[PDB]
């Protein structure tokens, strides 16, 4: 539910929505290789993403919420 | 009229008002002339409205004056604007009838085989020998009430609120809603 | 809403609820209906609504007590102390329309915390 | 078998308290049922109690508030009681200073559920009793100004359903939210609301003697 | 010219009037010879147009505001500026004389709504209110149940005694009557029964 929000203050945040974007998709392309644990089924490396980087915000979200 | 045009209904143009007399055929330009004989329209009878019938039968029963034997379309048109203040002024008086009467003598109306005398009084004087209270009496009543009667006292559900001329204009009265029978009849549509 | 004037009484000549959920309340418990006219105490006396209309009409009591009285609302003031409430006149309707709107920013913002 | 628990509860004003409650296993179709009748119940059956009338046999002078918002803010009193019929409750205060439901003297079976709640501010050393009528009512039922308080003992109810467990009897669960106006407890309201409807029901079983 | 550190700032939409008063604990004491009319912040002083007899001596009067709200409801930029903004705007203003200019905390303080006093923010106008009394008693009656009843953009002044008091919902429903009757009639004219119709 209320992820997107994050979202928006992540898009908020950050100075180009498509760079973000790239960013994102770096951090998770480089989360499935500096580990290798599956982490593929309820919780997702995209919605992690969001989540550490919301927490960096300070904001109380767990590992995809 | 010019007290009390405020409040109760009041003819729209103030009595005395003046007229007019104007060019007379053979004044007058050939298309603005009344042709010399009154010519057929399908639109020279007027339209029956749900309007029309309503605003009769208050005429009738005096909650309304209007300044002919029929309503005029600036009166249905008004009407039309306002009868829910009408309808609730009826449905008001029928609750405050219901309080007078009591509900025997009320619901006595759609209970036709109900003979016993309903007032207050009388349903009194039944219980001081019966011992059947009001409530007992009541229950009585409405278990001599057909189904059909049932059905048709269901417009005094307090949630249908039907309005209470709706519910007694006769027949010859509701048949001007839409003006009448058919000119075809609907026999030669009905099939079994 | 409601109806206006010669649509609402049939010749020339409402309850006043402390909060919004007392008058959803009541009309939940069928003592209004969504239609009918109420008085609201607008308490967050800001943000009043206008249409850039002097008073319709203004009753000043003697011991300097005043009540503003406008197409849409009410408001009693007084030289002496300070204004003590706006009074909305408004529907069910328009409370819910309102109330559900700054509930969904509420709901919305629930998250913030 | 049937069970309910009370999954939340909550407490955000001492005159708002909320609970949530759940009860499983439904047959297809009874949650509804349960949760319309329930709502229905909790939101006008239930008895309630509250300011119905006020005297103040002296806009009065050296009163802050307007006689209109003296009682406009009586309404706001809540009130649990289980009284029968109407009785009389006496504020008596002499100015200056705040008068409060505190304040409230009551009549035998009636509690104050905000202690704290305002009445009238006194800015003058003045006697301002009140004498107040107090009635226990259903929600749905009904010098001398009626407050009109609509015995509303729960400001809100809702419900919902939900399909459990992905069997194909498809059996639900039912949960019922609850915001009573502190003058009754979630839990309470939740027996109070059964009790009243089954009270309801019952009378189709009444046999009579011949 | 004028300084302001006696003067009343009478302030209204149009412009900001200056009162000279009195010393006085409540400040509550006004000149009404020495006018001043200033545009709102301009600093800028002429006489008002006095078009009534005034009071040449010091008296005390409450002040009111016969002004509108009106939303502004500006267009909104990005760095969230607010969906609505709403203020007074002061079209008129009245000052109300205190009988025997008691003081407003004398047990027998009341407003003499014989003396009412009239500010226009547009005309820039003083007017002494000719009010009209419904109260049986003249000058020697009870003051303290008078009402005063202000109407027609405040040009008309009516007292009435307390009891009378027309509800505001009636006040209301009867504004829209005699609007929406009116309108109605504007209307239904348009028809060519109208001339053969009843009000009903």
């Amino acid at each position: 539910k209320v992820m997107t929000m994050d979202i928006e203050r992540l898009l908020l945040s950050e100075d180009n929505r498509f760079e973000f974007v790239n960013s994102v998709a770096a951090e998770a392309t480089e989360y499935v290789e500096k580990n290798r644990d599956e982490y593929g089924g309820t919780k997702k490396a995209i919605f992690h993403v969001l989540s550490n980087r919301v927490n960096d915000l300070g904001f109380d979200r767990p590992e995809a919420y | 009229d010019k007290k009390l045009g405020r409040p109760h209904p009041f003819i729209d143009p103030t009595k005395k008002k003046q007229i007019e007399t104007t060019l007379t055929s053979d004044e007058s330009w050939w298309n603005w002339r009344k042709p010399e004989k009154e010519q057929w329209s399908r639109w020279q009878r007027r339209r029956p409205d749900v309007e029309t019938v309503f605003l009769k039968a208050m005429a009738e029963t005096g909650q309304v004056k209007l300044y002919g034997k029929e309503p005029t379309l600036t009166e249905t048109s008004l009407y039309r604007a306002r009868r829910h203040l009408f309808k609730e002024e009826r449905l008001q008086a029928e609750r405050e009838r219901l309080a007078k009467e009591g509900p025997m003598a009320f619901y006595s109306e759609w209970v036709k085989a109900w003979k016993r005398d309903t007032s207050r009084e009388a349903v009194q004087k039944h219980f001081e020998e019966t011992g059947e209270d009001e409530n007992t009496q009541l229950i009585e009543m409405f278990s001599h009430q057909t189904d059909r009667e049932y059905r048709i006292m269901m417009g005094t559900d307090v949630r249908i609120k039907r309005d209470p001329l709706a519910m007694r204009m006769k027949e010859d009265q509701i048949k001007q809603i839409w003006g009448g029978d058919p000119v075809y009849p609907t026999i030669n549509y009905i099939q079994a | 809403g409601t109806r206006r004037g010669i649509c609402a009484n049939r010749y020339n000549p409402e309850p006043f609820f402390c909060n919004s959920y007392d008058a959803i309340g009541a009309y939940r418990q069928k003592r209004i209906n969504l239609d009918s006219p109420l008085w609201l105490r607008w308490q967050l006396d800001q943000r009043v609504i206008a249409s850039k209309e002097v008073p319709i009409e203004v009753h000043y009591e003697s011991f300097g007590n005043y009540h503003e009285i406008y197409a849409h609302y009410l408001i009693v003031r007084s030289v002496k102390k300070e204004t003590l409430y706006i009074y909305i006149r408004t529907t069910v309707g328009h409370i819910s329309f309102y109330r559900e709107i700054e509930e969904a920013i509420q709901g919305f913002s629930q998250a913030c915390s | 078998t049937l069970q309910w628990k009370c999954v939340e509860s909550r407490r955000d004003s001492k005159r708002l308290y909320y609970g949530r409650f759940i009860l499983s296993p439904l047959m297809k179709g009874q949650a509804d049922t349960i949760g319309i009748a329930m709502r229905r119940a909790l939101l006008g059956e239930i008895e309630g109690t509250c300011i119905t009338r006020a005297k103040s046999e002296n806009n009065i002078v050296g009163i802050q508030e307007s006689v209109h918002e003296i009682l406009m803010n009586l309404n706001e009193i809540v009130l649990k009681s289980n009284l029968y019929g109407t009785r009389n409750a006496l504020i008596c205060v002499q100015g200056p200073g705040y008068i409060t439901a505190r304040d409230i003297i009551l009549p035998p079976s009636v509690e104050i559920v905000d202690n704290t709640q305002h009445i009238a501010t006194l800015t003058e050393p003045i006697n301002l009793c009140i004498g107040l009528k107090i009635e226990r009512n259903r929600g749905y039922s009904l010098r001398s100004y009626p407050i009109d308080a609509v015995f509303m003992p729960v400001q809100n109810a809702n419900h919902s359903i939900h399909s459990y467990g992905n069997g194909n009897e498809k059996q639900e669960i039912l949960f019922i939210e609850i915001w009573t106006n502190g003058s009754l407890t979630p839990k309470e309201a939740l027996h109070e609301a059964s009790r009243n409807l089954i009270n309801l029901f019952i009378p189709f079983l009444h046999v009579e003697e011949e | 010219r004028i300084n302001e550190d006696e003067f009343h700032k009478i302030s209204l939409l149009d412009c900001d009037f200056f009162i000279r008063k009195p010393p006085d604990p409540d400040n509550d004491v006004y000149d009404f010879r020495e006018m001043y009319v200033t545009p709102p912040d301009t600093d800028i002083y002429s006489v008002p147009r006095v078009l009534a007899p005034m009071p040449q001596k010091y008296i005390r009067c409450a002040m009111s505001d016969y002004g509108c709200y009106d939303v502004t409801e500006p267009p909104i930029d990005a760095p969230r500026d607010p969906l609505y903004k709403s203020e007074r705007e002061i079209s008129k203003v009245f000052l109300t004389k205190h009988y025997r200019n008691r003081r407003l905390n004398d047990p027998e303080f009341v407003l003499d709504f014989e003396e009412i006093y009239v500010i226009d923010s547009k005309t820039k106008s003083i007017t002494r209110a000719r009010v009209l009394v419904t109260v049986p008693g003249g000058r020697k009656r009870d003051r303290k149940d008078d009402l005063l009843v202000i109407r027609d953009n405040g040009n008309s002044f009516k007292i009435i005694h307390v009891g009378e008091r027309d509800d505001p919902t009636t006040v209301i429903e009867r504004e829209e009557w005699t609007k929406t009757r009116e309108d109605m009639e504007k209307h239904l004219r348009k028809l060519r029964d109208f001339s053969v119709s009843n009000w009903f």
